[PDB]
RNA sequence: GGAAAACUUAAAAGAACUUUGGAAAAAGAGUGAAAAGAGCUUGAAAGAGUAAUAUGUGAACGGAUAAUUUAUAAGAAAAAU
RNA sequence: CGAGAAUAGAAACUCUUGAAGAAGUAAAUUAUCUACCCGUCUUGAAACACGGACCAAGGAGUCUAACAUGGAUGCGAAUGAGAAUAGCAGGAAAGCUAUAACAUGAAGAGAAAACGAAAAACUAUGAGAGUGUAGAAAUACAUUUAGCAAUAGUAUCUUUCAA
RNA sequence: AUAAACAUACUUUGAAUCGGCCAAGUCUGGUAAGCAGGACUGGCGAUGCGGGAUGAACCGAACGUCGAGAUAAAGUGCCAAA
RNA sequence: AAAAUGAAGACAUUUUAACGAGUAAGGAAACGAAAUGGCGUAAGGACAACAAAAGUAGUAAAGAUUUAAAGUAAUUUAGAU
């Protein structure tokens, strides 16, 4: 079973004139001039983050998989939602070594604990190997 | 001055800058005044009175 | 640099935000000011009054 | 007893738990996904409801 | 914990005296360790490096055995005639070794080190019976308190009390509510992934049983 | 006022004494969290150093401002001529080489102040919940193999220690060495700039020995292991008890140690003998604790049924919906 | 603490909450207590009516120590000696002893009456007596007693 | 839109302890679950005074009680406040529920034969409040309240914060 | 009056001989764990060069909606009686 | 003919597409609709108003001191006494301890001399607690008692020429 | 009569502001002004959206993100939905 | 906002109803039914594999460039180089 998620705008709120101005980055600053065309609402350039875009509560910050991300370090961390396999997708933190991604990997097959990073940091057995 | 407030009298239009005296100093006087105090114990032994 | 001397523009409306404050009951039975005798004679009766509550709350 | 939440899978010689029971006491279950239930054979000549 | 107000555990200052040290100080900073032949023979185990001296790489690429052919004091290195790299064009050059590498297996004993090796071999016996004289003090005071035990029980193994005596206070039932939320959901994700490796393990005894 | 007893061990041999000690007094206080944050808040900051930065800093300079008609902003610039500084900015703050925004004077208020009763306070609010194996343990420390978490030995074991073998020793017999070496195994490097300061090494918490006044020869030996801070009786403070400011530290006592807080702390109903004025705090509930009145006040028929909300019907339209 | 001041919640407002009309300048009418008797008027008069003039007559050089008394009223006595005191010489009268309340010794040197005592006769020392303070001393059965 | 006379703005009532205090939090929860359950108005009231801000909780010395409690003998005191002692006056025998008692009159308190209770045991004798008496402090009597309004007024002069040529 | 300017590597092992060139250099070759190649740790942006892709009548860029192309991406169980 | 009520009954389905890539999402292009230069002063700027060629790094409500209000905290007719200062263990700019000067407060008025607070209070409204009855599910009325906070007004008392 | 318990009464502390401009079944000075100054109210300033081709103030109507419908001003030859 | 439930679940609980424009300006922190909710930088004190080796890291840190995912957003997360 897996809830539809919706989402009510899936581009990106980018800051006025960063398309203009490369001073000016895209994160999103809200345009507090007198005189802004943005702030004002005009016709066109009336998109602004609103709490009113907020998601869904049942399936905010749920991922397309109909799991939750829960970063894991070690083989200890899985232990902490072997218990809600359905509801947790473990996922190795980005520092985490090659080798001890091998055991996280391997205990989480045995608490069936889906992982995200499966294919992560994988040796050079690819191509003839 | 805005609203009810007390009248200020604050004597800082001089150079209280240079009048600042801070007590860093204080830890280690009573390391000295004590050490003396203990010194002067022997010599004048007994009754330092 | 001359300059609007008056205006009631606006003040209406800002009067009528938090409006028109009544005075409470206790303003209107203030007693300053009252008539000398009427005074007199209220106090001497409020005083045999109190001096005979008295009496009684020191008999029981 | 198995805690509804835990279903043991075997592990081919790698390194398990202390709490983590052994190969030779663990059976596969095959994995189950259809859970309703086709549509009911009638009388031939009877109508379907629908 | 060093309690001498004099020097200090600055690393800056400590590494600007390594830089500027004379060159007294810089020849007992480049000292090896003997080997062990050397060792009984002297009783000293370690002594600085000196030239015509014989070592053993015993850390490092090649652990090849030479003779030092060089001490310089500059660069806190010694060189073997053992270890060298050919220049490209033909010619070598020696390769330098940090002494701390390097363990001595021979020693070039003019009338200084004899003088040395004498003068450490006896500070040695007296500071092993200096310690033996504050141990058998140590010793005395336990046995004149614990006359049934030696000391030496202190270095084998030791076995834990095991009485699990517990004490009714009045706040054990508030200390949930004592802890902010951070720390209780931690200390309740504990309290639920320890009951549940319980619960696997208890599994694991039953189809054990049977 | 029950007041149950306390074990005494052996540290050398882990047998009990023949004699138990009742609790102390301190160890019923309340557990204020909100005042020992107080406390601790304050006390955290008398340890610093003064800085500041030179006072001429940025200000060398004869500087003045070019004046309009020139085509450059107003701010001083660097007189003179023949190097790349003459005609630069000047000491404003947001030059280059000028002085800072408002310059950290060294007379700054680096100590802190906090009334003394409200330091007792929270020392004793500290010892209290150093008594609560749940609150030690959430505070990050391994004690599920002592016997009694007020953990108290006899002061002959103390006596006979000299040697950090023997302190080792004495530590593993009491089950307390499971904290010790968490800190060994656990021991890491600092991150960041802090280590150019000299401070490299980051360890953990562990045991904290509160020994009384005969046992000062055995300090030495406790002073070496990783992870292991000891502290006399009469000294204690938040600084110790609630490090990080998080209550609930591990401590080992001693016999004299342990026998002193009655004496150095008073009682709920008795004067504070070593700590002259101060007198342990009643909470606001005697006993803390809602399920006593729950129950009576069923026992008396005075509590209604639990409510369940009935699901409200959605709207329908009855000119539409027959039903 | 820095990070709980106003200046963390008003970064991106241009004029840091101080008006884009009516700027953050320098002065706000003068320095100190300046314009007291002209544009500060108003403010003088509504919250310090009586701060410009004089009243009263200078003393070159006020021995502050003459006017040093401290009082204490008649129902603030037996607290010096306590309620177990008071207890123990309940049933006192003439002719036993009384206990003796010396106020000087505690620091109090005047003795206002102001309040009620308990029916117990009590010998009360200090330096001065307010005239109802020695009224309610002997009312009650006591004496009073002069010091100094 | 619609024509509104205001917006909706919280509500200026507190409805739970204030600060961090583990044992004043527990209080209202169990005060919050009887005036919920029993539906007293008693309970109503102490689980809203428990609520106010310290200036707002007063405290009542033991002569305002002893006065307030000479006509009813049997009967418990109930201030959700802190419990002073009067030194000037003798302290007669009575029972007193307070959030906090002074040392000094927990001891003249007791040794007049009386009972210094707590909130948790009143509710567990008393939950919905039947030998009680109500009593709360007095909150004109601070000093702070003296200087609030003009000083130059005609009728209620505040009381001129002292500072500079204060005469 | 009054600046700017820190960093090869563990170690110079700092290429070394040949062909092209007047030379500087380049291409091989070689040292090194790795060119990190002395303008030497990493190497951002502005600005350029190359390669791949796409568009085009007096500005350019942005947004909503589709279409085309590209990419990502969803599964091994299983019917009635 | 027929409401209520009583008696019994009848609903669990097809098709197409998808790892030869479904649904969704992103990028580039095209098309329809749509879009004046940001900051600022200003009644009013896209303005023929000023600053802005471009990028990186730096860059502006801070610190000390006095007062006040307010939210959390300790104690409470007292509070503080990390006033100087003197001791303790440990070696320590940290921590602990010191029947203690003084500060603020417990009494207020008067320029000052000179003084220095009860009718053991009163009135009004007001928080709360019980019973009875009924609707009847909660709840709604009658009745007994209590009178805190707050507000207003009264006697009485201290000082002042004047409350 | 009608409405009004997220009613009512407030208390304390404090910000910003006191250059304003527009409309009109209004007025005064002026020949008059997109002029100067006022009484009452609604606005713009601080405000976007649909319409008046364009427009600070006119008309409709005031704004969380959306789907489907009835509408307002005003429109229905094409640009432009009818 | 009101009811209901409430030692820990979890998404800052459940239900119901009303509401959501905005320059200047205000809404410090803490407050279980929370007296607005959060993101980011650096340093300090703690915590971070509970059975005696206890966060990650030469089986590749920080940083840089891009590709995807989560969040209304501030931003975060992961892959590849």
């Amino acid at each position: 079973i897996k809830p539809k998620i919706v989402k009510k705008y899936t581009g990106h709120f980018k800051r006025f004139d960063s398309n203009r101005f490369l001073r000016v980055k895209a994160s999103w600053r809200v345009p507090r001039g007198i005189d802004n065309r943005l702030r004002r609402k005009f016709k066109g350039t009336n998109l602004l983050p609103k709490i009113g875009y907020g998601s869904a509560k049942a399936t905010r910050n749920m991922l397309p998989c109909g799991l939750y991300k829960f970063p894991v370090r070690n083989t200890t961390d899985l232990e902490m939602i072997m218990m809600q396999n359905r509801k947790y997708a473990a996922e190795i933190s980005h520092a985490v070594s090659a080798k001890k991604r091998q055991e996280i990997i391997q205990r989480a097959k045995i608490l069936n604990i889906r992982v995200l990073n499966a294919d992560a940091r994988i040796k050079k057995q690819e191509v003839a190997q | 001055m805005k609203h009810n407030q007390a009248v200020s009298n604050i004597h800082f239009c001089k150079d209280w800058r240079s009048k600042v005296h801070t007590w860093f100093k204080q830890p280690f006087r009573k390391i000295r005044r004590h050490q003396t105090r203990v010194e002067k114990a022997k010599a004048v032994f007994p009754a330092t009175i | 640099s001359k300059d609007k001397n008056r205006s009631s523009h606006n003040q209406s409306h800002k009067a009528h935000r938090n409006g028109f404050y009544k005075p409470k009951k206790s303003a209107y039975m203030s007693t300053k000011g009252m008539n000398v005798q009427v005074l007199k004679n209220t106090k001497a009766q409020r005083k045999f009054a109190l001096a005979k509550k008295l009496e009684a709350k020191k008999a029981a | 007893s198995a805690p509804q939440w835990f279903v043991p899978v075997k592990a081919g010689d790698a390194k398990v738990p202390a709490y983590y029971p052994t190969d030779d006491m663990i059976q596969e279950q095959k994995k189950k996904l259809r859970t309703r239930k086709g549509a009911k054979i009638t009388a031939l000549d009877k109508p379907a409801w629908n | 914990m060093k309690f001498n107000c004099k020097v200090s555990s600055n690393p800056s200052k400590a590494r600007k005296a390594l830089y500027t040290a004379n060159a007294s100080q810089r020849a007992l900073m480049m000292s090896a360790r003997l080997s062990k032949e050397l060792r009984e023979k002297y009783n000293v185990i370690a002594i600085p490096i000196h030239k015509d001296d014989e070592v053993k790489i015993i850390k490092g690429h090649q652990k090849v055995a030479g003779k030092v052919t060089a001490v310089r004091r500059s660069k806190y290195v010694i060189n073997i005639d053992k270890l060298t790299k050919t220049k490209a064009n033909g010619q070598t050059v020696p390769i330098a070794i940090r002494p701390s590498n390097v363990i001595i297996t021979k020693l070039f004993l003019n009338k200084d080190r004899e003088a040395l090796l004498a003068k450490k071999a006896e500070s040695r016996k007296s500071y092993k019976e200096l310690v033996a004289k504050r141990n058998e003090e140590v010793a005395k005071a336990f046995t004149a308190v614990y006359p049934a035990l030696n000391m030496d029980i202190f270095g084998k193994k030791v076995e834990p009390i095991t009485e699990k005596k517990p004490i009714r206070i009045p706040s054990k039932k508030m200390a949930e509510k004592l802890m902010s939320k951070p720390t209780l959901r931690a200390y309740k994700t504990g309290i639920k992934v320890h009951k549940a490796k319980n619960a696997i393990a208890a599994y694991k005894a039953a189809l054990a049983k049977k | 006022s029950l007041r149950p007893f306390v074990t005494i061990y052996d540290g050398i041999t882990g047998e009990a004494e023949k004699t138990p000690v009742r609790l102390p007094a301190v160890f019923l206080a309340p557990i204020r969290g909100d005042v020992v944050h107080f406390v601790y808040r304050n006390q955290s900051k008398n340890t610093r150093q003064p800085e500041g930065v030179s006072t001429e800093a940025g200000k060398q300079h004869s500087a003045i401002s070019w004046g309009t008609g020139r085509a450059v902003a107003r701010i001083p610039r660097i007189s003179g001529s023949g190097s790349g500084r003459n005609g630069q900015g000047a000491f404003g703050n947001m030059t280059r080489k000028g002085h800072m925004f408002s310059p950290l004077k060294n007379f700054r208020k680096w100590q802190r102040k906090t009334p003394k009763q409200m330091r007792r306070f929270a020392v004793a609010s500290c010892i209290a919940a150093s008594a609560v194996p749940a609150l030690v343990s959430a505070r990050g420390h391994h004690i599920a193999g002592v016997p009694q978490i007020p953990l108290v030995v006899n002061s002959k074991s103390i006596s006979v220690i000299k040697k950090t073998k023997q302190a080792v020793y004495l530590l593993k017999k009491i089950n307390a060495y499971s904290d010790v070496l968490k800190v060994i195994a656990s021991k890491t490097v600092r991150a960041g700039q802090g280590k150019m300061r000299g401070r490299k090494i980051k360890e953990r918490k562990g045991p904290l020995v509160v020994y009384g006044n005969d046992d000062l020869q055995a300090v030495k030996a406790f002073r070496n292991i990783p992870g292991v801070d000891t502290c006399r009786v009469e000294n204690l403070s938040v600084l110790n008890l609630a490090p990080g400011c998080h209550m609930g530290r591990f401590i080992i006592w001693t016999e004299s140690a342990f026998k002193k807080l009655n004496t150095i702390f008073g009682t709920q109903k008795k004067m504070a003998q070593g700590k002259s004025g101060f007198r342990i705090a009643h909470a606001q509930m005697a006993v803390p604790d809602m399920k006593r009145v729950v129950v009576a006040a069923e026992k008396a028929k005075l509590l209604r049924a639990k409510i369940v909300l009935p699901k409200v019907p959605k709207r329908a339209n009855p000119l539409k919906n027959w039903a | 603490a820095t990070r709980f001041r106003q200046t963390r919640r008003r970064r991106g407002h241009v004029s840091m909450g101080y008006g884009r009309i009516g700027k953050h300048r320098k002065q706000r009418g003068g320095r100190g207590n300046a314009g007291g008797q002209h544009h500060r008027k108003t403010w003088f008069t509504t919250f310090h009516p009586d701060y410009f003039g004089k009243h009263g007559m200078r003393v070159f050089h006020l021995k502050a120590n003459k006017y040093y008394c401290p009082s204490i009223n008649v129902d603030s006595l037996w607290s010096l000696v306590g309620k177990d005191v008071q207890a123990q010489y309940k049933n006192a009268k003439v002719g036993e002893e009384v206990p003796v309340i010396d106020c000087v010794k505690h620091g109090y040197f005047k003795v206002l009456g102001k309040g009620f005592l308990p029916k117990q006769p009590v010998i009360v020392r200090a330096r001065y007596f307010s005239e109802k303070a020695q009224q309610k001393i002997k009312a009650v059965g006591g004496a009073c007693e002069l010091t100094a | 839109a619609i024509d509104l006379d205001r917006h909706h703005v919280r509500k200026h009532v507190s409805k739970t302890a204030r600060g961090n205090n583990a044992y004043m939090k527990l209080l209202v929860r169990l005060y919050g679950f009887l005036a919920r359950r029993t539906q007293s108005k008693f309970a109503k009231t102490i689980l809203h005074r428990l609520c106010l801000s310290r200036v707002n909780r007063p405290i009542v010395s033991t002569s305002k009680l002893a006065c307030l409690m000479k006509k009813h003998p049997e009967e418990t005191a109930v201030c959700v406040n802190t419990v002073t002692y009067d030194s000037r006056y003798p302290v007669p025998k009575m029972n007193v529920c307070a959030l906090k008692f002074t040392k000094t009159a927990e001891a003249a308190i007791t040794k007049a034969g009386g009972k210094c209770l707590r909130f948790d045991e009143l509710a567990l004798k008393a939950p919905t409040g039947r030998k009680t008496v109500l009593i709360r402090g007095k909150r004109n009597v601070r000093e702070a309240l003296k200087h609030f309004g003009k000083v130059c007024a005609k009728k209620n002069p505040a009381k001129q914060y002292k500072g500079k040529q204060t005469k």
